[PDB]
């Protein structure tokens, strides 16, 4: 009820930020929502004194026909100052990630209620765009702490923790995490008792507000189910040179990640210049390699660890038939987790919408494992990309990425 | 008197930790002093500028103007250090509609707003900053000090002052009469509408009535302009438009900015001039820009000039957008990465056209530039009429299918449907995704000196076949694609490559149909011929036998 001052980093002006064009229909149901949101006194018209400006759409959650405001508040997000007044930050709960399940709920709508610093409104200035710029777009600014805006979630943890309160001395066994608008709400019940445990918690935020138009929904996650990527050679009773060939390098590949990989006796094998679909016996020594390779690949990557002082990275690879591949790492061949995808929903003949899929999930695991999101390598030209992922966004934050233009020969080792 | 209504005044501040001006007023000749004391007169009484005192030390320069043929001087604040100094502004204009997205009218009136231009007032704590001084009469006196109370002309704020208080004033007339549309530009309001003529004189004189709530005045002498509107370069009729005649020299010899506004009109023209081409007159200012310089035309420059004036021959016009119906575009290919696209909705009446030009690559192919050509017509339709239009493209559906199922990209283009106008898109090659069995197998390499740049290029199979050419003036890169060109010239039509190349594969698995190297070309054009090509990727310096032979032979 009392503003909490905000500023900027040192030397850093507010975000000047181009709308991208936006379908008719996304442009009307912003209208609608915006103009509810006015009267509400949420945000309020602004003039052209106001130069700031940071990109607005409009989703559909994850299974429902009403849309959701999105303001990319990215470019603000990296200008703002960090949060560490009252929390060098929340130490990111290392158990949310072994639960058996973890749900996400769109918490947002309780940000509301908060208003926002007078002195830093104008910096989330927005712009709704009329078609063909017949009409003037229309101006806006936040009164109260924006959806999506790092600081939110920042400013109203006091008010989160008294309202949760409750729920956590009862169910004490429950892990809560919250990550921007979203709440993260780990158990190990089973999923009838989860989802009325789900229910339950629902009701202290409809009993502390008194409507949250998305709050109803719940994304249901299982990590303790999530399927890991280790290194493994085929097991073959016939190698042809063709085979051979793929082993040494998929092999020499490895040879980066372990270090004793060896393939002085494989590369012996090709010897002659036989056609490639020649079946060449394994030698005892060949087999021997072969074997302590294998040994090598069943354990752990040495030297690996997480530093939260560095960006993680993500890279994606089309396998094809609506597979996918990804690694997340900090330093090259030091992978913190690897994993790949196939259940690409409705969307079989559609590789950006599948992509768009893809970097969804790998960012939630991302906050669930590290409380962060990936910077994402993107094997997609720029304007492709560019042009279609917001018509397939569900969630409520937006990651970093950069595009892939040369295609990667480790694809290969990682089908 | 009957009351009006103020005018919000928009807060201004200077960046920040910047003061205002302070600039020396330039001598004048008593002529022009004498002038200017008399337009600031009546500037004065007509309440947009005031008289000052001397504690407030800022300053910018005015001058006095001869109209030209005219015994009559015009004023002109020199506000360039002021507009230096001023808070950036959120400014509304920098999108332009587009024709056409407007929609068809029956009637477009035209209003005069000049007057209300300095109804608008400057913010009281500003005011300080727009101080300037009239010299006096040979330096014996102080000079005459004013400063402003409405927006100043020139001064870098009144564009988006101006429009952001005429559109508020405006909304409610707008939003509780959805049958007319607005549009404000420079000192005129455009009022459009498909109401019978005397409803929507009515709607205007309703229009008239709610600005004197403010006070502003309209002339009731109606606007001297009247349909067609020239308009940012376009000519706007009740329902149809097109660009500003488009009309190309004839020159004996072109210079640099010769061809500068020459590539210029034709840009312009193509928004509406089906197949307009500019690749080869654009290529004459690669690189140089000394803006004198005569360039030789080309063969091909002079073919595409003769070609563009003989589509410029005779007017063409667009129509404008019916949101009833779907849009549709349709895309050609027209040569050395050149496509050109018409949308319309009704056959033969395009709404606009447009072109796509091959970014600057090193390896390109057909599909990939259809891709992008899609993209941007995409982006431009939601901009204009905020929607995607359909698309019918000259690439059969089992083409795109094969090609996006196998792209190590993921690719998209919205829903579309075959159209069978050659050229058609398609796919040169494919490689295999399993060797070959009976096709002979070519292991190649290649390496190069780097000093003496000197190197060898050559394969040996498994049939014992063999060839190594010595090369001069190559690279390790140029090597190694050699050696895959001479297993592609002396294979038959099934062939297994082994090559340890990541450079060759890099390329490769990009798939180009065209190349900026002739070597890569060559390679294209070999692919084509075959029937069947697998190639295997090995790592280099392994013992690999068949590479660690012609490893041997090549950089030796
Ligand atoms: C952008 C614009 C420029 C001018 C005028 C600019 C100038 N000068 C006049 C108007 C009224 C508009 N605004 C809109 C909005 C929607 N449809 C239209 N259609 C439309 C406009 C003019 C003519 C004509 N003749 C026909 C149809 N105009
Ligand atoms: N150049 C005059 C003209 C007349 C009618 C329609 C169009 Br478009 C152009
Ligand atoms: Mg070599």
């Amino acid at each position: 009820i009392e503003t909490v001052p905000v500023k900027l980093k040192p030397g850093m002006d507010g975000p000047k930020v181009k709308q991208w064009p936006l379908t008719e229909e996304k442009i009307k149901a912003l209208v609608e929502i915006c103009t509810e949101m006015e009267k509400e006194g949420k945000i309020s018209k602004i003039g052209p004194e106001n130069p700031y400006n940071t990109p607005v759409f409009a989703i559909k959650k994850k299974d429902s026909t009403k849309w959701r405001k999105l303001v990319d508040f990215r470019e603000l997000n990296k200008r703002t100052q960090d949060f560490w007044e009252v929390q060098l930050g929340i130490p990111h709960p290392a158990g949310l990630k072994k639960k058996k399940s973890v749900t996400v709920l769109d918490v947002g709508d309780a940000y509301f209620s908060v208003p926002l610093d007078e002195d830093f409104r104008k910096y989330t200035a927005f712009t709704i765009p009329s078609i063909n710029n017949e009409t003037p777009g229309i101006r806006y600014q936040y009164n109260v702490l924006p959806q999506g805006w790092k600081g939110s979630p920042a400013i109203f943890q006091s008010s989160m923790t008294k309202i949760l309160e409750p729920f956590k001395k009862q169910n004490p066994d429950i892990v809560i995490y919250q990550y921007m608008d979203d709440l993260y709400v780990g158990s190990d019940l089973e999923i009838g008792q989860h989802r009325t445990k789900i229910e339950e918690l629902r009701q202290h935020l409809l009993r502390w507000g008194l409507e949250p138009p998305f709050l109803w929904m719940g994304y249901e996650l299982h990590p303790d189910k999530w399927t890991v990527q280790p290194i493994v050679l085929p097991e073959k009773d016939s190698w042809t040179v063709n085979d051979i060939q793929k082993l040494v390098g998929k092999l020499n590949w490895a040879s980066q990640i372990y270090p004793g990989i060896k393939v002085r006796q494989l590369s012996k094998l090709l010897r002659g210049t036989k056609a490639l679909t020649e079946v060449i016996p394994l030698t005892e020594e060949a087999e021997l390699e072969l074997a302590e390779n294998r040994e090598i690949l069943k354990e752990p990557v040495h030297g690996v660890y997480y530093d939260p002082s560095k960006d993680l990275i993500a890279e994606i690879q089309k396998q094809g038939q609506g597979q996918w591949t990804y690694q997340i790492y900090q330093e090259p061949f030091k992978n913190l987790k690897t994993g790949k995808y196939a259940r690409m929903r409705g969307a079989h003949t559609n590789d950006v919408k599948q992509l768009t899929e893809a970097v969804q999930k790998i960012t939630t695991e991302s906050i669930v494992i590290w409380g962060k999101t990936p910077k994402f390598k993107l094997p997609i030209q720029k304007e492709t990309w560019e042009t279609w992922w917001t018509e397939y966004w569900q969630a409520t934050w937006i990651p970093e990425w950069e595009f892939v233009n040369t295609p990667p020969l480790v694809k290969l080792w990682y089908q | 008197m009957v009351p009006i209504s103020p005018i919000e005044t928009v807060p201004v501040k200077l960046k920040p930790g910047m003061d205002g001006p302070k600039v020396k007023q330039w001598p004048l000749t008593e002529e022009k002093i004498k002038a200017l004391v008399e337009i600031c007169t009546e500037m004065e009484k007509e309440g947009k500028i005031s008289k000052i005192g001397p504690e407030n030390p800022y300053n910018t320069p005015v001058f006095a103007i001869k109209k030209k043929d005219s015994t009559k001087w015009r004023k002109l604040v020199d506000f360039r250090e002021l507009n230096k100094r001023t808070q950036d502004f959120w400014e509304v204009q920098l999108g332009i509609p587009h024709p056409a997205g407007l929609k068809k009218k029956k009637s477009v009136t035209v209003l005069d707003v000049g007057d209300a231009y300095f109804s608008v007032p400057l913010d009281e704590d500003f005011r300080k900053y727009t101080a300037f001084t009239i010299p006096s009469i040979n330096n014996e006196t102080p000079g005459i000090r004013y400063q402003y109370n409405v927006l100043p002309q020139g001064w870098k704020g009144s564009p988006a002052i101006f429009q952001s208080s005429m559109t508020k004033i405006l909304e409610p007339f707008a939003a509780q009469n959805p049958d007319i549309v607005i549009y404000q530009y420079m000192d005129d309001l455009y009022v459009g509408s498909d109401l019978e003529i005397g409803q929507h004189r009515t709607k205007i004189e309703e229009l008239r009535q709610h600005l004197l709530r403010w006070g502003l005045t309209t002339p009731d002498k109606k606007h001297q302009k009247e349909p067609p509107f020239l308009w940012m370069g376009y000519e706007l009729h009740p329902d149809k438009w097109t660009v500003q005649p488009i009309v190309l020299p004839e020159k004996d010899s072109w210079t640099v900015n010769d061809i500068q506004k020459l590539v210029g009109k034709l840009n312009w023209a193509s928004q509406i001039y089906p197949g307009i081409k500019v690749r080869q007159l654009s290529k004459l200012l690669r690189g140089t820009k000394a803006l004198t310089e005569v360039i030789p035309l080309t063969e091909e420059a002079e073919l595409e000039l003769a070609e563009n004036r003989e589509i410029l021959k005779e007017p063409v016009h667009g129509v404008y957008y019916d949101p009833s119906k779907d849009l549709i575009a349709e895309i050609q290919k027209q040569g050395q990465g050149q496509w050109t696209y018409q949308i319309y909705q009704e056959p033969f009446k395009n709404l606009k056209t447009g072109k796509y030009a091959r970014m600057r690559g090193a390896h390109t192919n057909d599909v990939k530039q259809l891709t992008e050509a899609v993209q941007k017509i995409t982006t431009e339709s939601i901009v204009i009429w905020g929607k995607t239009p359909k698309f019918k493209l000259p690439i059969q559906k089992e083409t795109w299918e094969t090609w996006w199922t196998e792209y190590w990209q993921a690719t998209w283009i919205p829903e579309w449907e075959f159209v069978n106008t050659p050229p058609l898109v398609k796919l040169w090659y494919q490689l295999e995704k399993e060797p070959i069995v009976g096709a002979e197998t070519f292991y190649v390499d290649g390496a190069a000196n780097r000093e003496t740049k000197l190197g060898k290029a050559g394969y040996v199979t498994n049939k014992g076949r063999q060839k190594v050419v010595p090369l001069t003036n190559t690279t390790n890169q140029k090597t190694e694609l050699q050696a895959i060109y001479l297993a592609l010239q002396d294979s038959g039509l099934e062939v297994n490559i082994v090559t340890d190349s990541q450079y060759a594969l890099g390329i490769i698995q990009a798939q180009p149909d065209k190349s900026e190297s002739e070597l890569v070309n060559q390679i294209i054009e070999q692919l084509i011929k075959k029937e069947k090509v697998y190639l295997a990727w090995v790592p280099a310096h392994k013992g690999i036998g068949g590479n660690e032979q012609v490893d041997k032979l090549v950089s030796a």
